[PDB]
């Protein structure tokens, strides 16, 4: 809930509902320039694995750009796309897919 | 522990007699070579070996074949053979292929192999290959192996890259990981697999020597390093990196380790596959919008679109003779394996399973290994390149995906 941005099929933009959530992250990172965030991006299963890396990367990147828009240091933000290799849940309909189309902000 | 199960290619194909091989010892042979040869030929989708219950005779030599007994059954060739022990503990495995149609009693091919016990299946497969090529004119691939990734539910190392023979026997674990493994690729000599691992925290692309487990680091630049493919002349590895901000194609000279960039677009360019000349690649690009397959010479020039089937195409594997590719073709919310004749542009859909991906061709171009989803997990599927033969390799211990067919071994 506080560290995940969700996306519709073939969409990669940060939509308004996540703005607030992301700002807390920017606030935090601006304050602790010691800190590094890893944006893990994902795609649902439709597609093929090496191509769907890119759908994950567009999502993670978009989080990165937004945070940089909030004053965060480029060097506090790395991105790792898992494509469709690490689903949050199994299943073959939109309930499963919307759950898996996401970018997760994690502090490693 | 994978085994092949055929779904269709059942009770059809060219009729052939395969006789249990004679055994020069007490008890049963250490291995049922005629059983192997029968199974292989049936697995090819081209033959219907007569079942054991119906054999009209069980000759243990060529001279003992009675051709008329097989022509009466519309069977025009018969495999017989012998397994004998040697004093050093090894075995001789010999077959003779006997014409039982228009040249009755003529020995069309024969051979003998000296192997130790642990290589009896190997010898059986060599006998299948020779019989197969003699009768159909197509080089046999029964000695080949497949690589694939097994993912169990839980445990500290849920992801395993493994290799087995093409029919499931002699499985071994290549590498275990806490994090996903992707896209194994065989070197043309069969000695190494390239793959992608996320066990460090991000993707790394490596090449593992199978005989000793040695690992060569190829690429771990920021972002993604994956989608490897070895050039058929042994000189290069193509792959994809997204450090520039989108996936692009690179090639590494394996001798020097020198990496060269091949595509530099703002689109994503990935899943490279080699044409027979080790100079051209087919690959997936999204530059036109939805993914399609393109073709580029690694030495210079603009990639050219080659697919127009349905709405979307990607993830291609070009045949060892360059005449066709198979690929994953998407339409109406479904995706299946398709074959495209590279000279005419014609397309035939091969598969009807669900969520088909990652097709790999056998090195004779007659068979495709790929993965689909059955219930909540991935499984492996086989379909011939004429779309008539279909089988599976059901597994016991988890989902199975990312198949890759070895070169000839």
């Amino acid at each position: 809930q506080n560290n995940i941005v969700y996306f519709d099929l073939d969409k990669y933009d940060i939509r308004s509902d996540f703005a607030q959530m992301l700002d807390a992250h920017a606030n935090f990172l601006r304050s602790n320039p010691s800190y590094k965030v890893t944006v893990e991006g994902h795609a649902d299963e439709r597609g093929t694995p090496e191509y769907n890396i890119s759908l994950g990367e567009r999502r993670a990147n978009a989080v990165k750009m937004y945070l940089q828009g909030k004053g965060v240091s480029a060097d506090q933000i790395s991105i790792v796309s898992y494509g469709k290799e690490k689903p949050a849940v199994l299943g073959h309909d939109e309930a499963a897919y919307s759950k898996n189309r996401r970018a997760v902000l994690v502090y490693l | 522990e994978v085994r092949i199960v055929i779904d269709s290619g059942v009770d059809s194909g060219r009729p052939i007699g395969v006789v249990p091989f004679q055994w020069a010892g007490p008890g049963a042979a250490p291995e049922d070579i005629g059983g192997i040869v029968a199974a292989d030929l049936r697995n090819s989708g081209k033959f219907n070996p007569l079942d054991r219950a119906r054999l009209p005779q069980q000759p243990g030599s060529a001279q003992e074949v009675q051709p008329a007994a097989w022509s009466a059954l519309g069977i025009d060739a018969v495999v017989v053979g012998q397994v004998t022990p040697n004093p050093d503990g090894s075995y001789n495995v010999a077959y003779q292929l006997v014409d039982t149609g228009g040249a009755p009693g003529t020995v069309l091919a024969q051979n003998s192999y000296k192997v130790n016990k642990q290589w009896l299946r190997y010898a059986g497969h060599t006998a299948s290959d020779e019989v197969f090529e003699k009768l159909t004119g197509i080089k046999g691939a029964f000695r080949t192996r497949i690589a694939y990734v097994v993912q169990t539910n839980g445990g500290q190392f849920p992801y395993e890259l493994r290799v087995s023979d093409y029919d499931g026997y002699n499985q071994f674990v290549v590498h275990r990981s806490p994090q996903p493994l992707m896209s194994p690729a065989w070197s043309p000599d069969g000695s190494k697999l390239a793959y992608v691992t996320f066990e460090s925290g991000r993707s790394a692309l490596v090449i593992q020597t199978l005989a000793n487990g040695a690992v060569r680091q190829v690429a771990s630049f920021p972002r993604h390093n994956g989608a490897p493919a070895f050039s058929p002349d042994g000189s290069k590895l193509a792959f994809a990196l997204s450090k520039t901000g989108s996936l692009n194609l690179y090639v590494m000279d394996l001798a020097s380790g020198q990496i060269r960039q091949v595509t530099d677009g703002r689109s994503n360019n990935t899943e490279p596959t080699w044409f027979p000349d080790s100079q051209n690649l087919a690959f997936t690009s999204d530059q036109a919008g939805r993914p399609q397959v393109y073709k580029v010479n690694i030495n210079g020039g603009a990639p050219q679109r080659i697919t127009w089937e349905g709405s979307q195409n990607q993830d291609a594997d070009v045949s060892s003779d360059g005449k066709f590719m198979v690929m994953v073709s998407s339409n109406g919310g479904q995706q299946h394996i398709a074959k495209q004749d590279l000279a005419t542009g014609g397309v035939q859909v091969l598969s009807s399973t669900f969520l088909d991906e990652t097709p790999s061709l056998a090195p004779n171009g007659t068979m495709v290994l790929y993965s689909s989803s059955q219930g909540m997990g991935s499984v492996l599927n086989l379909v011939s390149t004429d779309g008539r033969f279909k089988a599976r390799l059901p597994a016991t211990d988890g989902q199975v995906k990312f198949p890759a067919w070895s070169p000839y071994l």
